[PDB]
């Protein structure tokens, strides 16, 4: 601890340097948003979404984009 | 029309180069209780043109022991790269917008280290070689942190294109965030232009190395190069970290503020020069490898983490 | 030969309007005309051969054309203002123009009733059923060669043992 | 690429002929050695790019990263030699006969 | 502020990618239609020049598969306007 | 092409100057430290490369692996630096 | 223009011819830099920006700067041998011309050169309507999809430091 | 060596061959080869004697150009088949390059000049690694691609190596170089049967490793790089005289000892495949190898060379013992022949 | 390969990206993906010795999607005649070369 103190006052870059190294190694682990990154980027639609044939055996897939079925990004909205 | 634009970017910049020299010789003056050059022309405005003509007229000297190409390639390369790096800069519209723009600026800067290496080998005198070796080292070292500092920026910009930052900085300068790196970009910009606090490349008291055997026209070309760079790097600070206000309806208030911020930060390295003694060769590298590189590498990781857990991953494009 | 379709076979009307115009109305075209669009697309993907799905494609242009004719009939002025402002921008970014966008979008919710699709709800995969038989053997795959036969049975101690030079083993 | 991949390939062979016939300075070999890595890097990048094979772009760079260190080792040997013999000249390297 | 600004930007990134997603089907119908035309048009000229050729069918897939094959940009414009060819090859890189 | 046009004007402007400039007028300095730096420099320069794609990799769906990878790279090189400091290296 | 890539490729070959004739170490270095730029432009011609520009960053200013650096302290002065630099220059020029006719000869053998087919092959296929198909998206698989490619390289650099310091010591 | 560095290097020298063997993507096989090149160079110059720097600078240039040629083969394949790996279709020249290149890293035949010289300037210890844990890597790459390589070239490199190795060895008196030459020879047999029965290459290697590793730890027990030096073995440590005798005759093909099996089954496999031309000439000059092995036998065991009085002093002091590995690898090597059937 | 520590451990650090038909980023399909599949689902269960004769149709095609040399040839051949014919004044590029432009 004592050295820590002097280190804070002598060679006070490394201290800050390491501190950041860690804080970046922690915040991701503990945060209410970390999960969003993999989603927000997942959602971003870059490649055309090819439509599947309607065997008529699928109640999950929305038959029309504006239908009340399917995925939503309201999480992205009001984020 | 494209040429017209080519002319509009190069000619004005070159003229600005010239007057920076004058401005450097008056702002340093008033800081040191002296008027500076005002007698030639009105208020010294004709002063930059005057020595340009004296420099080109004086006999270019080719040392008995000197390569004749690694000697003439070196100033041509220095002016060519520096004026070239103004090609892809957002003001706000770039002349040649390149999707990987910042990598162009980083790569083109890196090539200038050769000119120093080639000129030092070409001179074939001891002062030149010793100066070049230390110089190349300074420049190269200040490239490793220089590059990492940009990579931290990009990751918060989303792309390598300098044009994107005008849209990233529509609400706040990237100084507020990332100020810790601005400082470290500013100091690295001072090293890479071999300006004062870091002018050991060509220390005068130490080795009166880069232009030892360079006089007249060759002296001028690097010379011109350095000063244009002095501006360019300051201008990159004024786009990457200090984002001038952009209004799509009127594009010139972007350039008007770009004008104001670039001049002030260009004024700052002039002010730094007069204010500080020059660092020692090892004291200079001690800073980058010990003081800055650990700060930069760690803050580099913080800039890969800030995006993810703050769900702020920047939009590509 | 190549059985490339003839020109008369592929001469159909198209929108032929500036990219910006399509872009300005894109959000509503993705809305009013995906039933047929998708179909053409589903035809396109499953039957890799475009030549096979050309017809669906003529339907595509057509559906859109009237989409435009209806716009032409109502809220046309709005749309005209929205596209002109959208076109001026170099990347034709949508946010520079929101005041013009609100008018046309509002109007089409008064005159055409059509609705601007909320953030998303266009990216989501769609189900469209098509008569065209799920092309079997797409890729026109040839027959897969037969797998080498399988030695069968259970191991039994080797016969007469390692048969190496003079090793009774 | 049909004939643009023959120039690069012959570049590699011209660089091959170089590394194999030494002359005086060792640096010229090392330097030559690097000429190949550039030719390999260019050819790998070229075909990956016209095969649209993005899954393979990692390689063009892995090639450079390994080649750089490879060269680092090579130069340290070179510095070691002109510390023991005052020159990089290869003739000096004839003690193991 | 950076967190909020990029989140706004990301939503915008989604709003316009989907805009093309909607516009793509039309482009696909257009591209193919035009692509075939280029192939066919080249067929006309092909026949015109390959007729005299001794026992050389006008056109034949170097590949025996009957699957539909996209033509190389080189095939589409090689015998077309050289300028057209150039535009396709290095046009985007030089942009505009 | 547009770039080619600009660049050749750029070389022309410089060659013009030097030409007028020459026409109008009418042995063993070695320190391993220096070599060592150059080396370190590339080891760092290569790393810069493995770190450059990070802007595109941010948008990668994984994210967790991205950061896990990137953090490992930065940490292992920094340790390289650490040992450079610990050893006489970086002490000129 | 259609030969833009052939030419660049040609100059590259010459550049390498230079390195091969082994001119003075530092001039040879200049040669590798010239070839380097030519090469970068080649990769930047087939559509790859990241791969190319990286060549510049890591290899043009990054790696050879070192070469020139070390070729500054340890490769002596190439003294008393400089004269050949002129002879080498000549053979280079002569060789270049030789090749000039040489490829003309190879062109004769139609049985590749596609003299007429020049500019028809620099690129072969493109996702005309694609968005995320830029060289680099791939280079990033190194962090996620392919990480082995990174864990191996990373080890190299790490071990590299320990190795170089040990050799240098 | 800061023990940390020792670990990093040794790990690399060991991760180097292991990545090569485990991976299938040739690229990853190339970097495995690259890591071995980088890791070995530091150890080679540990004494940092003037001879050493020469050794490493040769080893490195020979290794580096070969590494670049192997990469070119992978780069070319990538354009003749999108795959990153050799296939039935591979152009013949593509494979031949890989043979030459890999035969340079392994140092076979007309590329056998670097090995004897690097084996001469490196310590006895690093000599072993340079001879046996650095041959595993390239051979793995060849053994994997055996179905595709040329029977003609391999045979020529095989026969050449046998001859060069034998002839070279006859004149040499430095032990390090006698071993370097033997390795060239044995390496030759190994590459002879690769096209026909790779599984035997892996036997003719292990046996070579189980023979050479004891032989070198013997040379260094007394750290004798001269035959004259090994000849005074009788005074320095008498017991190893018996096994040094059998291991060296085992390295050559004499029938009661384990060393016959590799030559015997390689000859049986080549005759099964009809090379009764090639196999015969190889076996014959193989007999030349035993002549120089027995000449050493003479000096070290069958005849007692005169020693120095100062040797009595070294006897007094307790002799640091030879590791256990010597024994377990001396016996398993000198006499396992009665158990050949299960080995093959 | 020589030591399959990968299959055993179940890890796939080196196999996912060996062919052009492997998963490309953002599912941007490679070129010749129409064939390599057809040429490796064919040679699966059939060893090489017999992936080299009977599965020759799929490689002869995949050797042409990628190299795309027969095309180059045919095309080059076409041009030559066009050159000679153009010499006699026989061939006159149609304005189709410069016609309207389809959207
Ligand atoms: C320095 C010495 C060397 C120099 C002089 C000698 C030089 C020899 C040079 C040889 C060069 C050629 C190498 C090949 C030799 C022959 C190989 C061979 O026979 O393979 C087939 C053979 C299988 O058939 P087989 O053993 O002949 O059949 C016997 C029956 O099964 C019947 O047997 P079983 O199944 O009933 O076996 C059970 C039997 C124990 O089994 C045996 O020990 C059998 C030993 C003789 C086997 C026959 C070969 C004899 C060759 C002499 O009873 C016991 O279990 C008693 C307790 C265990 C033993 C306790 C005493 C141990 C010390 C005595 O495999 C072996 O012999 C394996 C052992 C290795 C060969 C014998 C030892 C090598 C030669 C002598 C070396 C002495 C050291
Ligand atoms: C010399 C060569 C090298 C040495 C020899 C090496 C020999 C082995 C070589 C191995 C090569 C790679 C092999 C694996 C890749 C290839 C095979 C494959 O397909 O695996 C893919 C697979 C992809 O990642 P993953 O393992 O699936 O990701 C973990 C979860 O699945 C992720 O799913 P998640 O949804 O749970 O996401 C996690 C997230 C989830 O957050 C939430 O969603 C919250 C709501 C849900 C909560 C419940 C779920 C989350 C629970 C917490 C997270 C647990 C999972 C994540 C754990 C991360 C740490 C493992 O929470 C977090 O963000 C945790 C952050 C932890 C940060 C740790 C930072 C360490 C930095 C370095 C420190 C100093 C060292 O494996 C990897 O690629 C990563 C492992 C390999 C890393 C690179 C190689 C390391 C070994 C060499 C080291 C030395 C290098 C020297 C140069
Ligand atoms: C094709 C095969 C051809 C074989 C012959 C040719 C190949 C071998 C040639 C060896 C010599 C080559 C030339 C080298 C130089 C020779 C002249 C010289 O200067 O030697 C110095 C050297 C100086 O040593 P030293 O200063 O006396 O050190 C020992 C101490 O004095 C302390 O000594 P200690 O008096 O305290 O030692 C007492 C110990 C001495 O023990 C030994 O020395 C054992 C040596 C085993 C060697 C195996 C070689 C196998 C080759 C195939 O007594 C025992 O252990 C009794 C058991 C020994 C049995 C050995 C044979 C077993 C064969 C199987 C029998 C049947 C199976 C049932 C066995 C049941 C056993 C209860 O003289 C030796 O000691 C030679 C030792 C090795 C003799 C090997 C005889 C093998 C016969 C076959
Ligand atoms: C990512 C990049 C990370 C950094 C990479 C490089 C790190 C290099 C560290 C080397 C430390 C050992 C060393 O050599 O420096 C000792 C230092 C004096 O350094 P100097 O005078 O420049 O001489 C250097 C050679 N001795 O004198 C010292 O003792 C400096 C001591 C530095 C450590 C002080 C304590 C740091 C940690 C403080 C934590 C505070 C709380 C943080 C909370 C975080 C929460 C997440
Ligand atoms: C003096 C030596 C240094 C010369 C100045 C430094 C030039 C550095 C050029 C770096 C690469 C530039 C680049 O990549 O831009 C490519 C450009 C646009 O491509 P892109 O960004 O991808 O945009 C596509 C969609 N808009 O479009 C292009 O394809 C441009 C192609 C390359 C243009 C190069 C211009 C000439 C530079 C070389 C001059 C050679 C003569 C001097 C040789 C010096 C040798 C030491
Ligand atoms: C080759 C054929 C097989 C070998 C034949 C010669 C065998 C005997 C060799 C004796 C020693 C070498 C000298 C004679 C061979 C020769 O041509 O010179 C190679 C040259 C020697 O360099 P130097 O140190 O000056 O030696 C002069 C000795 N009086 O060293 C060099 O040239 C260094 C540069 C090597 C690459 C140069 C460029 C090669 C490609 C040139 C263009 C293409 C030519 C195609 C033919």
């Amino acid at each position: 601890s004592a050295f820590l103190k002097n280190a804070w006052a002598k060679e006070p870059v490394l201290v800050v340097s390491f501190s950041v190294w860690g804080l970046a190694i922690i915040m991701p682990m503990i945060s209410p948003y970390t999960k969003y990154a993999s989603m927000i980027n997942k959602a971003t639609p870059y490649n055309y979404p090819v439509p599947v044939r309607d065997d008529g055996n699928m109640p999950d897939v929305p038959s029309h984009p504006q239908d009340p079925l399917g995925p939503s990004l309201d999480w992205l909205k009001n984020l | 029309m494209f040429f017209i634009n080519i002319l509009t970017l190069l000619v004005p910049i070159l003229i600005a180069m010239a007057f920076l020299t004058l401005v450097e010789r008056k702002i340093l003056g008033y800081m040191q209780l002296r008027k500076g050059p005002n007698i030639v022309g009105p208020y010294g405005i004709l002063q930059p043109f005057a020595d340009a003509m004296k420099l080109f007229m004086k006999e270019p000297m080719r040392p008995l022991t000197t390569s004749m190409s690694l000697f003439i390639i070196a100033p041509t390369l220095s002016l060519t790269l520096a004026l070239s790096l103004w090609v892809p800069l957002p003001m706000p519209h770039p002349l040649i917008n390149l999707n990987l723009g910042i990598l162009f600026i980083l790569a083109t800067s890196s090539l200038s280290v050769y000119s120093i290496l080639w000129s030092g080998w070409a001179s074939n005198s001891k002062y030149s070689l010793f100066g070049a070796l230390r110089a190349v080292a300074q420049t190269i070292s200040y490239e490793v942190t220089m590059a990492i500092i940009l990579l931290s920026v990009l990751l918060m910009n989303g792309s390598y294109s300098l044009q994107t930052l005008i849209t990233t900085q529509e609400h706040m300068w990237l100084l507020l965030p990332a100020w810790p790196m601005a400082m470290m970009w500013f100091i690295s910009t001072l090293a890479e232009t071999n300006r004062a606090p870091f002018d050991l490349t060509e220390g005068e008291s130490e080795l009166v190395g880069f232009n030892v055997e360079y006089a007249a026209g060759p002296f001028a070309l690097f010379f011109m190069a350095e000063y244009t760079n002095i501006i360019l790097m300051n201008a990159l600070t004024t786009i990457i970290f200090l984002g001038p206000l952009y209004y799509i309806n009127l594009p010139e208030l972007y350039s008007t503020n770009f004008m104001m911020e670039a001049l002030l930060l260009s004024s700052t390295f002039l002010w730094i020069r007069a204010s500080y003694p020059r660092f020692r060769y090892d004291q200079l590298m001690h800073l980058l490898w010990k003081n800055f590189l650990p700060l930069t590498l760690a803050l580099c990781m913080w800039h890969i983490s800030l995006p993810i857990f703050t769900a702020g991953v920047p939009p590509y494009m | 030969i190549v059985e490339l379709p003839t020109l008369e076979e592929l001469k159909v009307e198209e929108v032929k309007v500036s990219s910006a115009v399509l872009k300005a109305a894109a959000h509503h075209y993705g809305a009013q005309c995906d039933k047929t669009n998708k179909e053409f697309m589903l035809c396109r993907w499953e039957e890799k051969d475009p030549r096979r799905c050309l017809k669906e494609g003529k339907l595509v242009n057509g559906c859109a054309l009237n989409f435009f004719r209806q716009i032409k009939s109502h809220c046309a002025e709005p749309f005209t203002e929205y596209w002109t402002c959208l076109d001026y921008s170099n990347m034709q970014l949508f946010r520079h123009c929101r005041q013009q966008q609100a008018k046309f979008d509002q109007c089409v919710l008064d005159k055409l009733g059509w609705v601007r699709p909320d953030l998303g709800q266009l990216s989501k995969v769609t189900k469209v059923k098509t008569d065209r038989p799920l092309p079997e053997n797409p890729y026109h795959s040839r027959a897969r060669p037969e797998p080498n036969p399988v030695i069968e049975g259970d191991l039994k101690p080797a016969k007469h043992g390692t048969r190496f030079f003079f090793w009774t083993v | 690429m049909p004939s643009t991949f023959f120039n690069l390939t012959m570049a590699f062979s011209l660089s091959l002929l170089g590394t194999l016939m030494f002359r005086s300075h060792l640096m010229s070999t090392l330097l030559c050695l690097e000429g190949m890595v550039l030719s390999l890097f260019i050819m790998t990048s070229v075909t990956s790019l016209n095969s649209n094979s993005m899954s393979s772009m990692p390689i063009p760079i892995t090639i450079l990263v390994f080649a750089a260190c490879e060269a680092a080792v090579g130069l340290a040997l070179l510095v070691k030699v002109s510390n023991t013999y005052g020159t990089d000249y290869v003739q000096n390297l004839n003690l193991l006969q | 502020r950076m967190m909020r600004w990029n989140q706004e930007r990301r939503r915008l990134l989604i709003e316009d990618l989907e805009a093309r997603i909607a516009l793509m089907p039309l482009f696909q119908a257009e591209k193919d239609r035009r692509t075939l035309q280029i192939l066919r048009e080249n067929l006309e000229e092909e026949a015109i020049i390959m007729k005299d050729v001794p026992n050389w069918k006008v056109g034949e897939s170097v590949f025996h598969t009957t699957r539909w094959v996209p033509p190389l940009i080189g095939e589409m414009y090689g015998l077309r306007t050289k300028e057209e060819m150039s535009n396709a090859n290095f046009g985007f890189t030089w942009y505009t | 092409m547009n770039l080619y046009t600009v660049i050749f004007i750029n070389i022309l402007l410089s060659l013009t100057l030097i030409l007028v400039a020459f026409w109008l007028p009418q042995r063993l300095p070695f320190s391993m430290k220096f070599f060592l730096v150059a080396i370190t420099f590339l080891l760092f320069d290569l790393e810069i490369a493995l770190l450059l794609p990070l802007p595109w990799a941010i948008q990668t769906i994984k994210t967790s692996t991205m950061m896990i990878m990137a953090f490992i790279l930065v940490t292992i090189l920094s340790l390289g630096l650490a040992y450079e400091w610990t050893q006489k290296g970086l002490e000129w | 223009m259609n030969n833009y890539i052939f030419v660049l490729s040609s100059l590259f070959l010459v550049g390498c011819l230079g390195l091969a004739l082994k001119p003075s170490p530092i001039y040879g270095g200049l040669g590798l830099i010239v070839s380097g730029f030519v090469g970068c432009l080649m990769v930047l011609g087939f559509g790859g920006s990241f791969l190319g520009l990286m060549v510049f960053l890591i290899y043009l200013g990054g790696m050879l700067v070192v070469f020139g650096y070390t070729t500054a302290m340890a490769t002596e002065e190439y003294p008393e041998t400089w004269g050949s630099n002129w002879l080498i220059l000549g053979f280079l020029v002569l060789g270049v011309i030789m090749e000039v006719f040489l490829i003309c000869v190879l062109n004769y053998y139609d049985e590749v050169i596609n003299l007429d087919g020049l500019g028809d092959w620099l690129m072969y296929e493109v996702d005309d309507v694609g968005v995320m198909l830029e060289g680099g998206i791939g280079v990033a698989a190194m962090y996620s999809c392919a990480t082995w490619m990174m864990v191996v390289a990373g080890w190299s650099l790490f071990a590299g430091i320990f190795i170089i310091i040990e050799i240098t010591r | 060596m800061n023990p940390i560095t020792l670990a990093i290097i040794y790990f690399t020298i060991f991760l180097g061959p292991v990545i090569t063997m485990s991976s299938t993507n040739l690229m990853l096989m190339w970097v495995g080869l690259e890591f071995s090149l980088l890791a070995i160079i530091p150890m080679l110059i540990n004494k940092k004697n003037p001879r050493s720097t020469e050794a490493a600078t040769k080893y490195f240039v020979t290794q580096a150009t070969a590494s670049m040629i192997i990469l070119l083969a992978i780069v070319l394949n990538y354009k003749q088949l999108g795959t990153w790996m050799f296939q039935q279709q591979t152009n013949g020249l593509i494979l031949n390059m890989t043979l030459m290149a890999l035969s340079m890293k392994l140092g076979l035949a007309p590329f056998h000049f670097w090995l004897p010289e690097v084996t001469q300037g490196i310590p006895l210890h690093m000599g072993l690694i340079l001879l046996t844990w650095q041959k595993i890597a390239p051979l793995s790459i060849l053994i994997q691609i055996y179905p595709l390589l040329n029977s003609t070239i391999i045979l020529m490199l095989a026969i050449t190596s046998i001859f060069m190795g034998a002839w070279g060895g006859l004149n040499q008196t430095q032990m390090r170089k006698i071993m370097a030459y033997s390795s060239i020879a044995h390496m030759g047999w190994m590459l002879a049967i690769l096209p026909y029965n790779p599984s035997l290459t892996l036997l003719n290697l292990m046996i070579y490793i189980i023979l050479t590793a004891p032989m070198f730890m013997a040379l260094m027990l007394n750290n004798s790089m001269t035959i004259n030096s090994i000849s005074l073995l009788w005074n320095k440590t008498p017991a190893m005289l018996t096994m040094i005798s059998l291991m060296l005759l085992s390295l050559g093909g004499l029938p009661p000892l384990t060393g016959f099996l590799p030559k015997w089954i390689i000859i049986t496999e080549l005759m099964k495949n009809n090379c009764l031309i090639m196999a015969t000439l190889m076996a014959m000059m193989a007999l030349l190898n035993l002549f120089f092995y027995t000449r050493l036998i003479y000096s070290t065991s069958l005849t007692m060379f005169p020693t120095n009085n100062n040797s009595k002093m070294m006897t007094h002091q307790t002799k640091t013992k030879p590791n256990l590995m010597f024994s377990t690898l001396a016996i398993m090597s000198t006499m396992t022949l009665p158990l050949a059937p299960q080995l093959i | 390969p020589f030591l399959d520590i990968q299959k055993k451990l179940g890890i796939s650090l080196d196999r996912h990206f060996m062919f052009l038909s492997a998963e490309q980023p953002y599912k941007n399909a490679a070129r010749c993906h129409a064939f390599e599949k057809e040429w490796i689902e064919c040679a699966h269960g059939i060893g090489g010795t017999r992936a080299k004769k009977e599965c020759k149709i799929e490689f002869d095609d995949f050797e042409e999607c990628l190299l795309r040399y027969k095309t180059m040839r045919r095309m080059h051949d076409i041009k030559k005649q066009r050159e000679k014919l153009m010499k006699e004044g026989k061939y006159t590029p149609p304005p189709h070369h410069s016609g309207r432009e389809e959207p």
